[PDB]
């Protein structure tokens, strides 16, 4: 495996056993059988040499750290360096949560797989997952134009919370 | 190359460009309080120079 199951739930796999009590017996067995004998044993026994081949010598690679930098809210007016610094801190902040929307699309997708004609009753928890991630997803960095930029997504977020924080308090006396 | 690269080379351009850019406007600020005051080296307009004036003593004695 290459993927937690923190990272991509995975229903638990479980599989039937019929017995074919009729005296006709199943076709798609032989197949199996004739299957597993004359294409996977050889593509097992060409992929052990060449596994084998990369064990050989294995080069490394790691992950590309990121020191975190001042935020634009910190960052001053017109200040070139550090609004360069976070600039570049929230566009990848904004790809870093693009894959998780994509991861959590794709784990929603699979989940409807699993569940089949049952998607609609056995999705509903991650479908709210999804529709969370989605909704302030929309708030945090829709509608921010093609020339998106980290105060552009400061002016957004500031404009929502003067709306809710006038909102609630004239709702709330 | 790596990514630091190009971002000690963004850092060094637009720390260089902000500078030019502000210099500008302070040029631009400054020729025009030295072209409306003229308290300043340049801007200044001839005049006539006071050692072409002539002090000796004349015929008129009240000149």
């Amino acid at each position: 495996d290459s993927w937690d199951k923190d990272v991509y739930p995975e229903p638990p796999r479980r599989t039937p056993a019929p017995a074919p009590q009729t005296s006709l017996p199943n076709p798609v067995t032989y197949l199996t059988k004739i299957f597993d004998l004359l294409v996977d044993r050889p593509v097992t026994l060409a992929r052990e040499f060449i596994e084998q081949q990369h064990a050989k010598n294995r080069y490394y690679y790691y992950h590309r750290e990121f020191r975190r930098v001042p935020d634009i809210t910190e960052c001053e007016e017109k200040d070139i360096l550090c609004m360069f610094e976070a600039e570049m801190q929230w566009r990848r902040d904004y790809k870093v949560d693009q894959e998780i929307v994509n991861i959590i699309q794709e784990r929603l997708k699979a989940c409807q797989q699993r569940e089949g004609e049952s998607y609609r009753q056995n999705c509903a928890k991650e479908l709210e997952q999804f529709t969370q991630v989605s909704k302030a997803f929309q708030d945090r960095y829709s509608d921010l134009g093609a020339h998106y930029s980290a105060r552009k997504c400061l002016a957004k977020q500031k404009q929502r919370m003067l709306a809710e924080r006038k909102a609630a308090k004239e709702a709330a006396a | 190359d790596g990514p630091e690269k190009n971002y000690e080379k963004t850092m060094a351009i637009l720390q260089i460009e902000a500078e030019k850019a502000e210099l500008r406007l302070k040029e631009l600020e400054v020729r025009r309080l030295m072209r409306a005051r003229g308290d300043g080296p340049w801007y200044q307009y001839p005049t006539i120079d006071k050692a072409l004036i002539d002090h000796s003593p004349k015929t008129t004695p009240d000149n």
